RNA sequence: GGGGACUCGUGAGAGACUGCCGGGGUCAACUCGGAGGAAGGUGGGGAUGACGUCAAGUCAUCAUGCCCCUUAUGUCCAGGGCUUCACACAUGCUACAAUGGCCGGUACAAAGGGCUGCGAUGCCGCGAGGUUAAGCGAAUCCUUAAAAGCCGGUCUCAGUUCGGAUCGGGGUCUGCAACUCGACCCCGUGAAGUCGGAGUCGCUAGUAAUCGCAGAUCAGCAACGCUGCGGUGAAUACGUUCC
């Protein structure tokens, strides 16, 4: 039971099963769920083979999933980059680039202590 | 403050979103309150004073 | 001319109108379980009247407001115990030793500037 | 100005100094302070001096800069690595 | 306080127990003043207890109380370039509370997963003398037989 | 008939009631009918500054502005009241409304 | 409509003084315990800082003696900076979860703000928001839905339906203007973190702990600061050996 990648932990509800897509959060669940017509209390181990194959064909007809979403992703990062603004050059320097304070902090875009 | 900037604070500027209070007695641009349009200092002698109707020390 | 009493207990107020009757709470058209689900508020309220006596009679219905659910229980049963006290004068003592006639003084202490709170500081820090 | 009910913003002296050059030529560099105006889809191959506070960058509008500011090209500040 | 004892404050009794015990259990648990959530658990652990074993809820509690409460405490002082432990008598309501304390304490931190089933567990074990509340009351009177020579 | 509202406002006790009931009170013997003043809720603005001129922060102190109002009365729109009413002038450190 | 009953609002008063009783004490101060009382020994809290100390802080609130500048060390303007970042310290907030997270229903506050303003209602939008516009200089209108709480359902101990940093895309509003450098909303992304070494801090009761609300400054930035307001509501104090 596999829709890109395996996307059947060992018993898990559907909309929380279905999170575990690269591109799909609790909403993005939710309304896949609405719209196809499965219950969102419902195992991902008693899921049918047709029931899988509705909600295949509709996360590609509307949705962007693992592969190109993440290749748009750095696509647009590295067009950042190269283009030669500001954010693209916090990007190479590897600081944070929404206007941050790194005085004391940026312990996550820079990694652990170096200590001079 | 400096009279210069006394002066420009009084007058019209430019972009009215450039305006900005100062002290009416003293000329401070900080802690201005709307009410008395003194500083907060001017506010305390002149209360203390009582030149400031209706105004007293608070306690509860 | 109806037993009309007050009690207030944090900053709720309550009025009752302690009258002849079955027995029986109506608080704003709820029930005492409806009101105070809690079993130790339903127990606060009509401690009074069951510390001595008596003790499932003569209903009560009262106007509440102020305060929340345990400062209104209080300003209940305060109300209750000055209503008895009007309505049978007999039985004062008992209540007074029980303790039930107290209006209990005991508001939130005001914040202080410099602290946190009323008496929370914060970390001192030597050096 | 940064809300779907006003446009772009782009300073007036800046427009009228690429609007009466570009219909004939792309016009060499235009100094410039006006650094808050964005890029729209007409200043394409022309290049501005932009101010960073010192001095003037020529900044070469080629295809992809047509939604950012002329500041973003101008960085203000220096910072070199400690050591 | 430096000048002298100061006024302990009155519980009143539980009205479904009409106990001061299970009132003093009920502050023990009770966090954030969350009184209603504490009592809450309480009571679901009494009836778990009572659902398991049959007796009253109160009866297996003071049973499991009176394992858990020990006799002799181990206050530590200083007397010249050592310092070391000095076995001295508990008073009976500092042993409740004591008992009380570690009771709670050590069902917070059991392998179960509810609160109320912890402390329905921790309280049946202490009833029965098994639990780490026992080991505690047992490890404190070993360690204030193995000082009494520093009995001053 | 019920028209007439008076508004009295003002920054200190001691001053609005006697203002109230010994001045606007002269209706009484003119033949008006008056409710009496009627306390309103007093206000209380607050303001909270530092002492020092500079660095001190922990040292503050606070001061009130209190509003008291009342006399609401609904005395009658006669014309020969009104008289009195428009040509009695009062303290300045007490403002009067006429609705 | 009406009523003067209850609350409340705001004015004037009463009340608490060891006043009364028992014991102690030079019969004195005073102390221990009772009675009556809403309250009992300073009822709780606030305001209130003696003579002085630290050549403590402030010439950048202001004032001011001497010194110094006067095509500049005065004054105007546009961009930039005050927001940097191999590190270090300090004060906080959010967490590391089941006394919990999420979803659905539902109860109970105080204190404040509002004409260059608050926007009820209705319509549009998933939402931030947009538009029309009743009422309101306000105990009458808006702010106003308090949240923890209670009931039910689900999750079942997992770096997770915990945590919400970082980053990608798309937007709203204020403002001439949002790159440096605003807040907020939506979709996606889902980091460290599984309770913290030596050490160290606050708190004795409506306190600590925890939960929301309001104001000042303010075009916007404060639901992490400050000043306040209420809700729920504990555990201990043997004692003065030690710091
Ligand atoms: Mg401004
Ligand atoms: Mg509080
Ligand atoms: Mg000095
Ligand atoms: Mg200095
Ligand atoms: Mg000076
Ligand atoms: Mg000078
Ligand atoms: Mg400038
Ligand atoms: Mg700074
Ligand atoms: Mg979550
Ligand atoms: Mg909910
Ligand atoms: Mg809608
Ligand atoms: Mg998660
Ligand atoms: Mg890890
Ligand atoms: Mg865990
Ligand atoms: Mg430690
Ligand atoms: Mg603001
Ligand atoms: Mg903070
Ligand atoms: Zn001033």
């Amino acid at each position: 039971a596999r829709l890109v990648g395996v996307d059947l932990p060992r018993d898990k509800r559907m909309e929380v099963a279905l999170t575990y897509i690269f591109g799909i959060g609790r909403t993005r669940s939710n309304e896949i769920l609405a719209a196809t017509g499965i219950d969102r209390d419902l195992r991902t181990r008693d899921l049918t083979e047709e029931q899988l194959i509705h909600l295949r064909d509709y996360i590609e007809a509307n949705l962007k999933v693992e592969g190109d979403l993440r290749r748009e992703v750095q696509a647009d990062i590295r067009r950042k980059i190269e283009i030669g603004c500001y954010q693209g050059l916090r990007h190479r320097r590897g600081m944070p680039v929404r206007g941050q304070r790194t005085k004391t902090n940026a312990r996550t875009r820079k990694g652990p202590k170096r200590t001079i | 403050a400096k009279k210069a900037l006394v002066n420009k604070a009084a007058g019209k500027p430019r972009f009215a979103v450039r305006a900005y209070t100062r002290c009416s007695k003293c000329g401070r641009p900080r802690a201005v309150y709307r009410k008395f349009g003194l500083c907060r200092i001017c506010l305390r002698e002149m209360a203390h004073a009582g030149e400031l109707p209706g105004v007293q020390k608070s306690s509860w | 001319r109806p037993i009309q009493t007050v009690g207030r207990r944090k900053e709720a107020v309550v009025r009752v109108r302690l009258v002849p009757g079955t027995g029986k709470f109506d608080l704003n058209g709820r029930s005492l379980e409806d009101y105070f689900p809690n079993k130790v508020h339903q127990q606060l309220i009509k401690a009074p009247l069951v510390t001595v006596d008596r003790v499932e009679s003569f209903d009560i219905f009262a106007h509440l407001g102020g305060g929340g659910p345990s400062g209104q229980a209080g300003a209940l049963r305060l109300g209750i115990a000055r209503a008895l006290i009007l309505v049978s004068p007999e039985d004062r003592p008992a209540l007074k030793k029980a303790g039930f006639l107290t209006r209990d003084p005991r508001a939130t202490e005001r914040k202080k500037y410099g602290l946190k709170k009323a008496r929370k500081a914060p970390q001192y820090s030597k050096r | 100005p940064r809300s779907l009910k006003k446009g772009p913003f782009v300073d007036e002296h800046l427009l009228k100094k690429v609007d009466v050059q570009n219909e004939k030529n792309t016009k060499q560099v235009i100094k410039t302070w006006s650094r808050r105006s964005t890029i729209i889809p007409d200043f394409i191959g022309h290049t501005f001096a932009v101010h960073d506070g010192r001095k003037h960058v020529p900044v070469f509008v080629t295809e992809s800069m047509v939604g950012h500011k002329l500041g973003e090209f101008a960085p203000t500040r220096t910072f070199k690595g400690h050591i | 306080p430096r000048k002298g004892p100061a006024p302990k404050r009155p519980l009143v009794n539980d009205p479904v127990y009409g106990s001061q015990l299970v009132t003093q259990l009920v502050n023990k648990v009770l966090l954030k003043g969350k009184k209603s959530l504490a009592e809450r658990i309480v009571y679901g652990a009494l009836e778990q207890a009572r659902d398991k074993t049959g007796t009253d809820p109160v009866i297996t509690l003071k049973r499991a109380l009176d394992n858990v409460k020990p006799a002799l405490e181990v206050r530590s002082r200083r007397v010249g370039g050592a310092t070391y432990q000095v076995p001295v008598e508990v008073r009976p309501d500092r042993s409740t509370t004591l008992a009380l304390r570690w009771l709670v304490g050590y069902s917070r931190q059991r392998r179960e997963k509810t609160m109320i089933e912890r402390l329905a567990n921790e309280i049946l074990d202490a009833s029965n003398g098994l639990g780490a509340s026992v080991k505690r009351r047992e490890d404190t009177h070993k360690m204030a037989e193995a000082n009494r020579a520093f009995a001053h | 008939g019920q028209k007439i509202r008076i508004r009295l406002k003002a920054y200190d006790h001691e001053a609005i009631d006697a203002s109230a009931r010994k001045i606007v009170e002269t209706v009484v013997r003119t033949g008006a009918s008056v409710v009496g003043p009627v306390p309103l809720p007093t206000e209380k603005n607050v303001y909270c500054v530092i002492r020092s001129p500079h660095k001190y922060k922990d040292s503050r102190e606070h001061f009130e502005m209190r509003t008291h109002k009342r006399l609401i009365d609904i005395i009658d729109p006669t014309p020969k009241t009104v008289d009195a009413l428009m040509r009695i002038d009062l303290p300045a450190s007490v403002d009067v409304n006429i609705q």
